[PDB]
């Protein structure tokens, strides 16, 4: 009955008896973790036991239930430290992630690696498997070294071992190997740690940020489909005006990624078929457990998931991504529209945006936006009632306060968009 | 079976995860 944080020193927040909505909780969480108002949209709530995400509009009526506050919408090579991968950036009037969000992503990466939510890739061969295990030890060294740098302690100061900083499956794999192999691994680890902390760390003056980035990039390369969600289905439909391809008799996978959009494939006993990138979707309809995604070319993808909740999770992912790369003020399905965005466009309120865009929007025309620093006020301060900074009259809603007191352009560019 | 006969008793190589500029 609480929202959990992967950060080291962040107590969870217990929920009392009452009605809640996922978005408000995500705001509280974003506030708790010093997350900027721009990056708040990247985060969502994950239901640990059912393995199902919550859409922003999902109502929680309160039993034991533990929800993880985590970054859901991810873009490979956001760090731009990859030459074989396309760069990711944000429109200027520049990087995707700030430090605050990056820290949380790092914590998240550690938790995922250890608890195997981010499982290691399968070995193409025995040596490759060994090499994967080696890289795991490397990751352990990275984690421990980061912890060392943060606490301003050195190697003689720290007591610990590699065992709680690797995937549990590998650890348990190791504990069943003979003594000599366990000894060997532990020694080799200790050597890696020693060398890294004696020479490399200061020879190149490796910062903490650098280690985080390294860790996460290694996560991208070392684990299965990192920063991606895969959905199973036994009934898949890909159709157009003159085509109607139905796949049936869970045998089919549909993957959603932030830099390739929606893809699908026959679940293996090779490569993914691209359906659509996000900007091409016009709308998404849900009927029961069935999701129907409509593209601009009148093409359609339709799939039947396990239930309604999973459909909500799926579309909420797709929708969030659409907001991330297409239009920051439009939504694709009413079933998962965040009340804020609805009330936003309903009252003609933009999103927090860089000023140049505001002044430009004002010049080529009163523009209403959101505070680029905090969630508490609209650039007018809203509370649990709407009013101005110096005002005393609590107008029950924005519309009322505005009545007694321009608009956002569809598919308009901004720093709220990721160029991929 | 042998105690030492497995990939871990190859010559230890620094993992690429710890490579820096």
């Amino acid at each position: 009955v609480e929202v959990i944080f992967y950060l080291s020193d962040r107590e969870p927040l217990r929920l009392g008896s009452g009605e809640y909505t996922a978005e408000e909780l995500c705001i509280r969480a974003a506030q708790a973790c010093r997350i900027s108002p721009l990056c708040h949209n990247l985060f969502a709530l994950y239901d640990e036991n059912t393995k199902l995400w919550y859409a922003p509009n999902r109502t929680i009526t309160v039993m034991s239930l533990r929800l993880h506050y985590r970054m859901r919408f991810y873009f490979t090579n956001w760090h731009g430290t990859n030459d074989n991968e396309q760069s990711v950036w944000r429109h200027s009037p520049t990087p995707l992630l700030d430090a605050s969000s990056l820290e949380y992503l790092f914590a998240q990466g550690q938790y995922d690696l250890v608890k195997c939510l981010a499982p290691i890739r399968d070995p193409k061969t025995e040596q490759d498997g060994h090499d994967i295990e080696n890289e795991c030890l490397g990751m352990a060294v990275l984690a421990i070294s980061h912890y060392a740098m943060m606490k301003k302690m050195q190697l003689p100061e720290l007591p610990i071992s590699y065992k709680r900083y690797i995937p549990e499956t590998l650890n348990k794999s190791i504990r069943q190997r003979n003594l000599l192999t366990r000894m060997r691994i532990n020694n080799v680890f200790k050597d890696f740690l020693k060398e890294f902390n004696n020479k490399t760390i200061c020879d190149s003056s490796v910062s903490t940020h650098d280690l985080k980035v390294k860790y996460l990039a290694t996560l991208e390369t070392l684990t299965k489909h990192y920063g991606a969600e895969i959905f199973e289905t036994s009934m898949l439909l890909i159709s157009s005006e003159n085509e109607m391809n139905w796949f049936h008799s869970l045998y089919y996978e549909v993957m959603v990624t932030g830099n390739l959009g929606i893809q699908w494939r026959h679940k293996p006993n090779e490569e993914w078929n691209n359906f659509s990138f996000f900007p091409e979707i016009t709308h998404i309809v849900i009927k029961e457990s069935v999701v129907s995604i409509n593209k601009q070319d009148n093409k359609k993808m339709e799939l039947k998931l396990s239930s309604h909740e999973e459909a909500l999770s799926f579309v909420s992912l797709v929708d969030g991504y659409f907001r991330l790369t297409a239009d920051a003020h439009h939504y694709l399905c009413t079933d998962v529209a965040p009340p804020l965005i609805v009330h936003n466009i309903q009252n003609g309120c933009h999103g927090p945006i860089c000023t140049e865009y505001a002044i430009n929007k004002l010049r080529q025309e009163y523009v209403l936006r959101w505070s680029c620093t905090d969630f508490d006020n609209i650039l007018i301060e809203v509370q649990k009632r709407y009013s101005l900074h110096g005002s005393d009259r609590s107008f029950p809603s924005l519309g009322d306060l505005m009545s007694h007191l321009c608009q956002p352009k569809p598919r308009e560019i901004s720093n709220l968009l990721v160029a991929t | 079976k042998t105690l030492m006969g497995n990939p871990w008793f190859q010559r230890a190589k620094m993992p690429r995860a710890l490579d820096f500029s």
